[PDB]
């Protein structure tokens, strides 16, 4: 028997689905043929339709119990009708899911603390899982986070527990350490050697993007550690850091290319 | 014959599961056949009002976000808008590197829709159980290339991997799979069962690769983070090393789509020949993409080497230029407040006001786009078309190998089997293409590394970007008043597609290819699937 995972995916961009599988410690498919049972995701399940409802109330009825990964937020505005599956709203799907789940883990900044859709004016009201339910929720956020970090946490969850957490929900195991303080760039910092501009020669020789609006110094995450897809990330392209992991970042961070 | 059985009456099949987003598909049978249908789409997020005030350069960011699936279209696409806004003109290595990391997208993409989204509607992986493995590896060695993973000893690893999963009682994410039990609608021989499914979870691997090497020039995967206006801030993505990394990665990855994909693809459509005959629309639209000239929107749909056009009728002899000034929106069948019908994007509107679940007269959460009163399929068999009747030479040699191997006429590909053999087709020639794209950027950016070209912020005006994303043609729109967004509207191929009825009550492409869609078993409409998913939805891109 391998511990039961539900799936939902509410209002987001599959972004988060994505970034999963791209982990290779394990690869997606030693993960859910070995450690685990995807029981429920609308991305990759067979089943459409009633046939895929009916293998969510399966998973959901399943006596050994199961844990709960959610992406996106959830659109509350006029009933919770703007956003639905099978019929039914999002968020009274994920508030049923949620009240007998093992734990939950909210993969992605949208369902962590709204996302997106939730940014001004938040046309569809949409709220954290956290919020939108009322219970505490692991948080693995970033758009989309690191699958490092996902499945990490997922590892550790089935195996060891539940990670200590920052003040945000974030396991200090992937979120303890802020970009900027793990950044090559931050000799250039230090040194007051900044690009002006991204047709600069200071950009060109690789200065800090400090000046062209990098939110390294405010963001908690592992990316200039790990990596994306095991051979970049943002600031090693030459752009600045968006604090991405931040809650309600696109209105905390922006203007994205200013520090105003 | 096609099986089909003698239902009359409604069905609905929601959620659409193996595509991207929320889509509930209604259609009415009549013995045994889809005769009305229904393309509703269920989640709304806004980011056009969400943009709205807002600095146009942040506008890639928020716009990436329409999309984790398609990820960079938008960000590309928004970018080439606020270019054309400030009238910046891109260095030359920014076209080159925003154009290549266009094509590791179409790769990744292409590649997980066939194997991970598209397959299991054509793949009874449960049948593979019963595959004699030997039998398996001598029939694949005769449709494709020889290689080890075709062997018997990993055929038959695979059937193994396999039969220990399916006798644990945990399916999984094949739990209530339509194929359980057998179904009439699946033809496939258990061998070409065994042969796709291994394929399958090597694709789980050959993904990675993929989004590796659009990493090196895009920073990261999914949401690339190397665009900027004026060009792009990757400097290093024109070096030696990375783009020696990025050619192998790259050479991997096209083997995979030579070697399995396309094979896979042959083999399943001659044994669904009758699918040629089902899912057909008419009108196509491409606005081109992989141009050799970026410096405006029409030189853009000029210059693209995948050609840009429009066919109407099914006329192959005819391929109009696009014409931005003619394409529209309507809202007359969706959930937007009324008054919204006929908006040209530059005057779009965006005003949601939701009625309730399947309200025949307000149905979907996206927008009806029309171009001169015609509903358009856009995508892989759009650029397919335009490019054939062009007289593309490789779209030319690539399509009549297709069209050999299965023995049938160009009309055939008027159809879903069409459809998703184009996708096919398309991915094959990126991949022939990435090399000499590849040395273009590597020689250039070691002469001279200018990648992103001085602009600036004017206090108003318009703007318009351009781009064919792996599902069709992508149009971002800007005004820009007080320096800030006044409007930006997004025209999305899905909204294309898979939109709803247009203000005369014309049926989106989706919802006309249904028509005539055989029903073997009601209660596992398949056959639903297989139409569906041959336009590659993209909910969350549609509705933004
Ligand atoms: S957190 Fe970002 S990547 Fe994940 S679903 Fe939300 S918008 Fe998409
Ligand atoms: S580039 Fe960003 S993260 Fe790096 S040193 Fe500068 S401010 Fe810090
Ligand atoms: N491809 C893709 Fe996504 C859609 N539809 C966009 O643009
Ligand atoms: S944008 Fe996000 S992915 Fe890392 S580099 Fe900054 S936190
Ligand atoms: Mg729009
Ligand atoms: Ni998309």
């Amino acid at each position: 028997h391998r511990p039961s995972v539900v799936w939902l995916h509410n209002a987001e961009c599959t972004g988060c689905t994505e970034a999963a599988i791209r982990t290779i410690k394990p690869y997606i498919d030693a993960l859910i043929l070995d450690t685990i049972s995807l029981d429920y995701q609308e991305t990759i399940m067979a089943a459409a339709g009633e046939a895929a409802e009916a293998a969510l109330h399966q998973a959901l009825e399943g006596k050994d119990g199961y844990y709960l990964v959610v992406e996106g937020g959830l659109p509350t505005i006029d009933g919770g009708q703007w956003g639905m599956v099978a019929g039914h709203p999002m968020i009274e799907t994920t508030k049923k899911a949620a009240a007998k789940a093992k734990g939950i883990i909210c993969i992605g900044t949208c369902s962590a603390y709204g996302g997106v859709q939730k940014a001004k004016p938040n046309p569809s009201q949409a709220k954290g899982v956290s919020e939108a339910l009322g219970v505490k929720t692991i948080n693995i956020p970033g758009c989309p986070p690191n699958p490092i970090n996902f499945v990490g946490a997922v590892v550790h969850v089935l195996t060891k527990g539940i990670p200590d957490l920052d003040e945000n929900g974030r396991p200090k195991l992937f979120y303890g350490e802020l970009v900027h303080d793990n950044c090559p760039r931050l000799p250039h910092f230090e040194a007051s050697e900044f690009a002006p501009s991204f047709d600069s020669e200071e950009a060109k020789k690789g200065f800090c993007l400090y000046e062209l609006g990098c939110k390294g110094p405010v963001t908690y995450n592992n990316c200039p550690k790990v990596l994306f897809n095991q051979v970049n990330w943002p600031v090693q392209a030459g752009h600045p850091c968006l604090g991405c992991s931040e809650p309600d970042f696109w209105d905390t961070m922006t203007p994205f290319y200013e520090q105003g | 014959p096609t099986p089909q059985s003698t239902f009359t009456g409604p069905i609905v099949v929601d959620p659409i599961t193996r595509i991207e987003g929320h889509l509930r598909i209604m259609v009415e049978v009549e013995n045994g056949k889809v005769k009305d249908a229904w393309s509703s789409s269920q989640l709304f997020r806004g980011l056009e009002i969400i943009l709205k005030g807002r600095d146009p350069r942040d506008a890639q960011h928020f716009t990436q976000r329409a999309c984790g699936v398609c990820t960079y279209v938008h960000a590309l696409a928004s970018s080439r808008c606020v270019d054309d806004a400030v009238k910046v003109s891109i260095p030359a290595n920014a076209r080159m590197m925003r154009n290549l990391v266009m094509a590791s997208q179409y790769l990744h993409d292409h590649l997980v829709h066939f194997y991970h989204l598209h397959a299991l509607d054509w793949v009874d992986v449960t049948a593979a159980l019963k595959a004699d493995p030997n039998k398996a590896a001598k029939l694949a060695a005769s449709i494709a290339p020889a290689r080890p993973g075709n062997s018997a000893k990993a055929l038959k690893a695979v059937q193994d991997k396999l039969k220990a999963f399916v006798e644990s009682g945990q399916l999984g994410i094949f739990t209530n799979a339509y194929f359980l039990g057998g179904h009439k609608a699946y033809y496939l021989p258990p061998e070409v069962d065994l042969i796709a499914t291994a394929h399958y979870l090597e694709a789980l691997h050959m993904q990675v690769k993929a989004a590796s090497a659009m990493a090196i020039l895009g920073g990261k995967n999914p949401h690339t983070q190397f665009t900027v206006v004026g060009g792009c801030s990757n400097y290093q993505g024109l070096t030696k090393d990375p783009l020696a990394n990025y050619l192998a990665l790259s050479k991997e990855v096209c083997q995979f789509v030579n070697e399995c994909y396309i094979p896979d693809l042959l083999a399943v459509a001659g044994f669904y020949k009758d699918w040629g005959g089902i899912g057909g629309t008419s009108n196509y639209l491409a606005f081109g993409e992989f141009a050799t000239d970026d410096s405006s929107p029409e030189k853009h749909l000029a210059t693209s080497q995948f050609p840009s056009g429009v066919i109407t009728g099914r006329d192959l002899g005819k391929v109009d230029n696009v014409d931005l000034g003619a394409i529209y929106e309507d809202v007359k069948y969706s959930w937007y407040a009324p008054g919204g019908d006929g908006k040209h994007p530059y005057d779009g509107v965006t005003d949601p006001k939701y009625t309730k679940l399947d309200d025949k007269d307000h149905y979907s959460w996206m927008k009806a786009p029309r171009y001169k009163g015609k509903a358009m399929e856009v995508g892989p068999l759009a650029r397919t078309f335009i490019a054939y009747a062009k007289g593309q030479p490789d779209f030319k040699k690539v399509v009549d190998m297709v069209l050999g191997k299965l023995s049938v006429p160009a009309t055939a590909l008027h159809s879903t089997l069409g459809r998703t053999a184009a996708r096919g087709i398309e991915t094959a020639i990126v991949c022939a293409n990435m090399e000499k794209w590849i040395k273009e950027m590597a020689d250039s950016g070691a002469k001279d590394n200018t990648l992103c070209a001085k602009w600036e912020m004017p206090e108003e005006s318009k703007g318009v970007g351009l781009a064919d994303a792996p599902r069709g043609a992508l149009s971002h729109w800007i005004r820009i008043k007080g320096k800030k967004i006044d409007n930006f509207q997004l025209v999305v191929p899905s909204t294309w597609n898979l939109g709803p009825r247009g203000a005369q009550g014309d049926k989106s492409p989706v919802e006309e290819a249904l028509i005539g869609t055989p029903i073997a078993d009601p209660k596992r409409p398949v056959e639903i699937l297989r139409t569906v998913h041959a336009f590659d939805p993209c909910i969350a891109c549609g509705v933004h």
